[PDB]
Formats: C-alpha cells, structure tokens, sequence
RNA sequence: CCUUCUCAAACAUUCUGUUUGGUAGUGAGUGAUACUCUUUGGAGUUAACUUGAAAUUGCUGGCCUUUAGGCGAACAAUGUUCUUAAA
C-alpha cells in the first residue's frame, strides 16, 4: 500500500503552496502523474477507464461552477430509438431523487447534421464537461466528435450502458448514470510511460478526502498496472514523490 | 510581370497532388505540382503549388479558379511574380512509432531512480516545504 | 448557382397538397375522443413574394435574396440590387425566373428571399454568403459600373 | 471531357472509407482465424434477418454447410471497387451487375461475406425459387462446351436438369460440379428505367433499399439476410 | 456624350433599417387561421361529412377486393412420340430449309422425337403465337 | 457532394444486478507543471486555452515485404477496373 500520512502531508503542504499570493483558477487543481512501463496498449486508447472513487468531486464541481463563469453541463448521447422512447422528464424525476441533472440528450444524427461544422461543433462541446454516450455509439464517435474533443479529458466521452437485457430498461440507465457520476472518475489512456489523472481544485474537497481518493486510485492502478512511481502535484507547482516500485524498472528493460 | 508558378490555398480534405495534376494538366501540360505537407501524420495543410509549361496557360487557369466554390468552400489561386521559384517541399508520410532497446543494464538505472527519487526529494526541501520521504 | 439550389431544395415550401394532407391528418388527430394535443416548432422555408421579399428587406431579415434576370417588367426589379447593396443584404442575381418558380411550387417567382435557417445549414449559409460576396460583389462591381451593350447586331 | 472537381472528392473519401472498413475486417478475421482473441469486438459472428419500421431478428452463426444464393446490388453511390473485393467478386463472377449465383456457406467461405457485404445481399432461398430461377433463367458456355461438360456431368451421374435442382438443394454429392456448370447467371433490372412512370419506381425502390440494406462498417457486422422469395418474385 | 456613373451615395452604408415597425404578435405564436381551418375540418368530421384518411384507406382496401370479386386437329399428322412418319423429316430437310420462311415454320414444326428425356425447348412456339396474334389483328 | 463501428459475452434472477472486451484525430497556434527512457538524435506522454473546416514552403525517421503496402494484423498485406445517377 501507500503511507497515507505522506499523502496527507503532501496535500496540506500543497495547500500551503497555493496559499502563497484562467491560470489563477488553474494553479489550485490536483493532477496525479503515474510513471509505468509500456503504458501503451501498443496502440491509441481513447477509452476512459472508470476507477472506483470514495468521494464525488462532481457535486463540489456543481457548487463551485454555479459561482464560476463556466457552468457545469451534462451531455448524453443516445440512439435515435432511445431518444424516441426516452423523455427528459422521465430522466429528471429520477435525478432529482439524488439531486443531479442532465443538461441535454443528443443523437448521432443530430451530431452529424446539426454540428457538422467545426466552429459550431467545437463551441457545442466546449460548453460541456461530462460527455456520456451509449457504449454502442461510443465505438462510432471519433470522426464525429472531432479530435479537439478527444484532446481534453472533459470533452472526450465516457462509456455508459443503457442495455442490461436484449432491450434497454430505464432502470439500467438511471443507476448507470449514478455509477458513472458519483462513483467513477475518468482516466485517459495515452501512449508512452506517463499517465495523468484529474482530481480538481483543492478548494472543493477535504484534503483528507483528497488523500483517501488519491490512495484508493493509486492502489487500484497498482493492482491494474505495474507502476514505476506515483508523482502527484498541481499543474503549476513542482513535483512530489509519494510512492514508487523500483523492480518495475527492471521489468521495463527485460 | 508574373511567372508560371502558382499558389493555391484552401484545398479540400483528401485532395492530393495526384488529383491536382489530373485537372491542371487538362488546362495544359504542367512542369511541376506539389502540396504543402505535415511531418508526424498524413493530414492536409490545404495549400499547394503548381507550375505550368506556359505562363499564358497559367494565367487562364488562375483566372477561372481564383474564387472556385468547391466541396462546400471556396478556393483561391494566385500567380507568382516573375521572380519566384519552387523550394523545399516533399510528400511526407505518416511517421509511425519506434521501440528502441534500453541500453543500460538493469542495475544501473536501478541506481539512477534511487538517485532521482532522492534527488526529487531534494528539490522539495529546496522548493520547498517540510518533507520526510 | 448549383449549390445555391441544392441549399434551397432542402427549404422547399410546403405544397398546397402537402399542407392539406397535414391539415386533414391533424384534424383527424383532433377527431379522437381521446384526441391528442401537442405544440410544434416553427416551419422553415424560403420566401418568394415580391412585396413580401422587399418587406423582409428594410428589417432586415433576408440572409439571402436571389433575383431573376428575365422579368418582362424589369422595373419591378431594378431597385433590388441597389437596395440590398446599400442595406448590405447578400443579394445575388440568379438567371431564370422559371427555375425559382420550380423550387417554390410556382410557375415563376422572379425573387427568392430566405431569412430563417436551421442550425444544420447555418454554417453552409454563412460560407455561401462569403462565396457570393467573393464571386459577385468583387468580380462584377467595376463592370456593374459601366455602360453595357451599344454594339450593333 | 472536363470531368469535375467534386466527384473526385466523393470517390476518394469513399475509398478511404472502404479501405478502412476492409482493413478492420482483415484484422478481425485474421485474429479470429489464428485464435488470438485478446482485444477485439466479439468472439463469434452474427446473422441479421429483415422481415415484415420492419422487424429485424439476429442469430448466431452455425458452422453448418448452408445453401445460399448471392444477388449483387448496385454498389454505393461514389466508390471505385478496391482490388480485394474485385478479386473476390471475379472469383464469384459477380461482375456485370444484376448477377447472382448459388454458394455453399461454411466457415472458410464466411469471412469473405463481410468483404463483399456492401456490394451484395444474402438470404435463404426455397426450392420453388430455385426451380423458377433455373427453369426460367440460366445459360451455359457457348457451343461444344455446353455439350461436353454434360458428358462429364453424366460421369458424375446427373441427368434431367431437375436433378440439378435436387442436388443443389441437397448438396449430398457434388455442388461445386453443378456450381461450375451454372457459371453465368443473369437477372433483369426490376425497373425499365427511363420514363415518366418508371422514375417514380426508381425513386421508390431507392428509398426501400435504403431502408433495407445496412452498411455497418464495423467488422462485426451481422450478415444481412433478406427473404429471397420476395426478391426473386420481383426480379423473376 | 457618355460618361460612367458616379457611385457617390451608394458607398455610404446605413447601419439601421428605414422603418421602426413594431413586431406583431402573430409572428411568434402558432397561427390562428390554420387552427380555425383545423376546427372547421373537425366539426365536419364530427358530423361525418369527411371520412378520416385511415378509414378511407380501409374502405379502399376492402373495395378493391370487393370490386374484383363480384361478376356475372393436325397433331396426329404430327408425330411427337417415337412414331415413324417423321422419318420423312430428315430426308428432305435440306429441301424444306430451301423454302421461304413462311413455308419454313410450318415445315420445321416436324422434327424427330427421340424419347421422353429430351425436349428441344420451343424455339418456334413464341414466334408462331406472335404471328397468330398478328393474324387476328 | 459520400456519409461516419450506432454491441459481445460470462455469471446471476434483483421486475436488471455484477464483471470483462470493443473507439486512430481537423489543420493551425499559445502554453504550465513536468514524467520516463533514449544516449543525445531526441522519442512517447501531461494542464488547458484560441479558432468562420482558418491556411504559405517546419527539408530525406527505422524495420519488413513486393514492384505500392504492415508495424492498431507476418508466410501479414495493396492499384482507381460496378453502368437503365444515360444521352
């Protein structure tokens, strides 16, 4: 495992670094970096791995984005048939039970005709943060979203499932949106030895809660991949050791 | 006065020199054709250069093409002055990855990381806020 | 002109026949006991009546106007180019009133104005506007600016 | 002729499309044949069946030698054929459109179906359809060729062409024999084409086909199948 | 003489429209007159003067069926089954070939019947029926 | 003037739940913190911002095969050749 005291120490002292008087918003945001051997799948991997996390920073994202200029907005991407059967109120009544909200639902037809225009498409995606798409549609997205959508973490889509049986039930979508929203966080899978994972502004969560999220994510990743080390920081601050496995280097050579 | 060398901007997606040659030959035999090209991945910079055998034919092609609506956007072609020459273009391909062997044996970079981690601990006392590990 | 007409053919106006089919459909929909009541969005179509076309000018609302060249009372149309020039509407002189009639469920129209366009064509509309500004306003303004004809036949 | 600057863009992008999809199919079928399923879409294949929005039912493929009759449908709007599909079609003699042929369906034949899926249509024929096809259509190589193979066919043991129907339906003894014996096949065009009344039918079957034929471009595309009893009722 | 026309006033561009007409209400609400026409059709169908289009198609589908429902010797001279007479057929075959076509068709009706297995396949029959149709016409 | 992979399995019965796999980009520019290795040649990654599908020359990676193709498939592999969308 990883010594939690070290991570608590790091988060408190990064709070200290930030307390010293877009970039000004930027210099408070938490970024894990993970060095690991041959993180490639030998191939590009736009698929986002959804790691189980104890706490949900999207609700703090709501509470701070209400004040922020950019408003948090949710995009769901469903088939023509699903949008035909699914209505906005049916989703809204389910989401007010836990107190969240989808901002819009969109079709692939809609993407390929309404937003087949680079400026309009870019503005439409950049407005939003959470991009959800049916796992069936997810395999067809890349030529539609545009590469600029896939460069950034928020703009790239998240895999979500509507079907559980042969046909899809609203219960599956209802609880899968909850699973993706308040129990899962995105993880891009680029090439090279370097991974980056987003947590968010320090001001949103408890630093001890930050630590619990960081350690849960790190041990999940260690169980997943052979990690050279775990380098957490803020994207303005210098770099910080917490943990490292040295034998991974030997395996990297061999 | 102008030359036979020609500049065309705003080229469609997928519209390569093989397509350019097959039309601008129809106006007349051309000495040269090139398109401006990116290195890492085979995608367009949407502009290219032509060169015709006869300047007068080059004038005609420019005249009928200066505002050529095509594939949902307009093309703009302009004749070069007499003092103009073709330079430094090449058909770049998609540059694929490499995996080169790690030269130092295991136990050497074993030492480097312990140095680097311990070193990467030291900038933190230098940055720097009280750290043990 | 070809792409202008391809753009317009998506925005054909509803025929009298199609209008009556939808009317009887919805009236039958009201027929049921157990009827159905719904609210529907705005229609989208070109606009074509001469005084109506000038009406959408002086607002302004015409994002595009096409003017046929062959009109036996040409004085019906001589002002439209200068009017849209001074107003900045992106006018274009199309050639043939009959073809305007074809795209509008009429014999002839002599004018074709469009104001409201869906998001799925808005970028196409803007780029075509820049195109016509490049092909017509730039090319022919200096030869709009001379006396024509005068050569014997 | 001055051809155009526009159709070239359509055919170039459509070739990039056909090339990427056939490449994906080659990856998937090579990995499946070599039994190296580590990171792929699906491990087994599927067959789609459209019948009378219209009901579309899907099944898992059976490694069973099944009789089919291929019908070649006009290719996509602006595509020049890639050479791989060209070779497959030439082997199956599906050039000269409105051309079909009977085929055995086994696992070795099966991967090529995705290769030529955007240029053909599949389905399950009935003996009534097959009988109408042969007794109303079918010719054999010119002059003595037609006679001499009938002798070789007799050496195999076939006579009275109705027995060719029986063996094509049965597949008991030798299908490739009869398959090579029926080397050319031809069907009329369902619409006479040019004319005031006819153009309506052209547009209507264009819409109907656009409803029916589906271009997955997934490489896990379920095999689209149609009721050939209706297709030949139209085309024969 | 002639001179080009000066464009001294067109070059000035007004940034506003000529007239400040207040926008009417009806441009933003669904049109009332189509609703009135709809309700006219509604009262008509309620009285039954107009049949619904679905019921009309049902009536047509039934009525098509209902309308289409209610209403109120040379062969032995010819051989055709292992018989002998057609042994005259190959003897003067060149001779009948040498006659005119309008003689040939009747003269090439007769051909040797080998056995049940083979039937040559009716090269002549369609032409004979077409000629008979013309003879009627 | 074309249209974008719009689902697979296994377990389980909870009136649908759990797990696993499936996604090559629109080009150009700004740019933080940096990460590893390469053996100095730099290479693959990293915050996130701009843009009317915008527009000017960033010189020639490497391996393999054949006479262009794979490195996201090795005895792996690809070319532009469908006519009742004509005349």
């Amino acid at each position: 495992a990883i010594p939690r005291e070290r991570v608590i120490k790091a988060v408190n002292e990064l709070i200290k670094f930030t307390s010293k008087p877009e970039e000004e918003l930027k210099k408070d945001l938490q970024l894990i970096v993970v060095n690991n051997k041959s993180f490639t799948g030998t191939s590009k991997s736009f698929k986002l791995k959804l790691l189980n996390v104890k706490h949900s920073f999207y609700k703090p994202w709501k509470e701070a984005s209400a004040t922020a200029v950019k408003d948090f907005k949710v995009l769901l991407i469903l088939k023509d048939s699903d949008i035909k059967k699914v209505s906005e109120d049916d989703l809204f009544d389910q989401l007010d039970s836990e107190g969240i909200k989808v901002d819009e639902i969109i079709c692939g037809k809609d993407l390929k005709t309404v937003y087949k225009a680079y400026e309009a498409r870019n503005a439409f995606i950049s407005q939003f943060s959470l991009i959800l798409a049916d796992d069936s549609i997810v395999t067809s997205l890349p030529k539609l979203m545009g590469g600029k959508a896939y460069n950034k973490v928020e703009t790239t889509p998240i895999s979500i499932r509507t079907h559980a049986n042969k046909e899809f039930s609203l219960t599956t979508l209802t609880n899968n949106i909850k699973k993706v929203y308040m129990n899962q966080l995105p993880v891009k899978l680029p090439r090279g030895t370097t991974l980056n994972v987003h947590l968010g502004n320090l001001e949103w969560l408890r630093p001890e809660e930050f630590v619990d999220n960081v350690e849960l994510i790190s041990e999940q990743l260690i169980k997943a991949y052979q990690i050279r080390s775990i380098f957490i920081k803020t994207n303005r601050s210098p770099v910080l050791p917490l943990y490292y496995n040295q034998d991974v280097l030997d395996e990297l050579e061999a | 006065e102008y030359s036979g060398i020609i500049y065309v901007s705003r080229l469609p997606h997928g519209f390569h020199e093989k397509e350019l040659s097959k039309y601008f030959a129809q106006f007349g035999d051309l000495k040269e054709v090139r398109l401006a090209r990116n290195k890492k991945t085979g995608n367009s910079r949407h502009y290219g250069f032509l060169e015709f055998v006869n300047k007068e034919d080059a004038m005609i092609a420019q005249e009928s093409m200066n505002n050529y609506l095509l594939m949902g956007h307009l093309l703009q072609v302009r004749v070069l002055p007499k003092g103009a020459k073709i330079e430094k273009l090449y058909k770049y391909k998609k540059r694929v990855l490499v995996e080169k062997g790690i030269t130092k044996p295991v136990k050497q970079l074993k030492d480097n990381m312990k140095q680097k981690h311990e070193e990467r601990i030291k900038k933190l006392a230098k940055s720097g806020i009280e750290f043990k590990w | 002109a070809a792409e202008t007409f391809k753009l317009f053919n998506k925005y054909r106006p509803e025929t009298a026949a199609e209008k009556k089919e939808r009317l009887t459909k919805e009236a039958a929909a009201v027929a049921e006991g157990k009827s159905k009541q719904d609210a529907s969005p705005k229609p989208y179509a070109v606009k074509y009546g001469l005084n109506h076309v000038v009406a959408l000018i002086e607002n302004k609302k015409a994002k595009l106007v096409l003017i046929a060249n062959d009109v036996d009372p040409i004085e019906l149309v001589v002002f439209l180019p200068a009017l849209c020039k001074k107003m900045g509407v992106p006018y274009a002189i199309v050639k043939g009133k009959a073809r305007l009639g074809t795209l509008v469920n009429q014999k002839t129209s002599a004018v074709a104005a469009l104001t409201e366009v869906r998001a799925e064509d808005e970028a196409a509309l803007a780029k075509l506007v820049s195109t016509i500004d490049a092909n017509f306003a730039d090319k022919y303004d200096e030869v709009k600016k001379h006396w024509g004809g005068g050569i014997l036949g | 002729k001055f051809v155009r600057a526009e159709s070239i863009v359509a055919k170039t992008l459509a070739t990039s499309r056909e090339k990427e999809r056939i490449k994906r199919v080659s990856i998937l079928e090579d990995k499946k044949a070599k039994n190296e399923t580590q990171h792929i879409a699906s491990g087994k294949d599927f067959i789609l069946k459209i019948t009378e929005g219209l009901i579309r039912e899907k099944t898992t493929y059976d490694g069973k030698p099944a009789l089919l009759f291929i019908v070649r449908v006009r290719g996509p709007l602006a595509v020049n054929i890639p050479n791989k599909a060209f070779k497959i079609l030439s082997l199956l003699r599906l050039v000269e459109t409105n051309t079909g042929v009977f085929v055995k369906l086994t696992k070795n034949v099966y991967p090529l179906l995705k290769v030529i899926a955007p240029y053909v249509v599949i389905g399950k024929p009935s003996l009534s359809s097959i009988r109408s096809l042969i007794q109303k259509r079918g010719r054999i190589i010119v002059l003595n060729d037609n006679n001499i193979v009938e002798e070789q066919l007799g050496d195999h043991g076939i006579i009275c062409v109705e027995d060719i129907i029986h063996e094509i339906a049965t597949m008991g003894e030798s299908f490739s024999v009869c398959n090579f014996f029926l080397q050319p096949f031809k069907l009329n065009r369902e619409v006479s084409g040019f004319g005031s009344l006819n153009r309506l039918r052209k547009i209507k079957q264009r819409e109907a086909e656009s409803r029916t034929r589906q271009f997955s471009n997934a490489a896990t595309a379920p095999v689209i199948e149609v009721d050939i009893d209706s297709l030949l009722a139209k085309l024969n | 003489p002639y001179e080009p026309l000066i464009d001294w006033f067109t070059r000035h561009e007004e940034v506003m429209p000529l007239t400040a007409v207040p926008e009417p209400k009806r441009r933003f609400v669904p049109s009332k007159n189509e609703a009135k026409r709809v309700m006219k059709i509604v009262r008509a169908i309620r009285e039954g003067r107009i049949i619904p289009p679905k019921k009309l198609k049902e009536m047509k589908e039934k009525e098509k069926i209902e309308n289409y429902q209610y209403d109120l010797p040379p062969t032995n001279e010819e051989s055709y089954n292992p018989p002998e007479e057609y042994l005259l057929s190959p003897e003067e075959k060149e001779a009948w070939e040498n006659t005119e076509y309008s003689e040939r068709e009747r003269n090439f009706i007769p051909q040797k019947y080998s056995a049940l297995r083979k039937v040559p396949g009716y090269g002549e029959s369609i032409r004979e029926r077409f000629e008979r149709s013309l003879d009627l016409y």
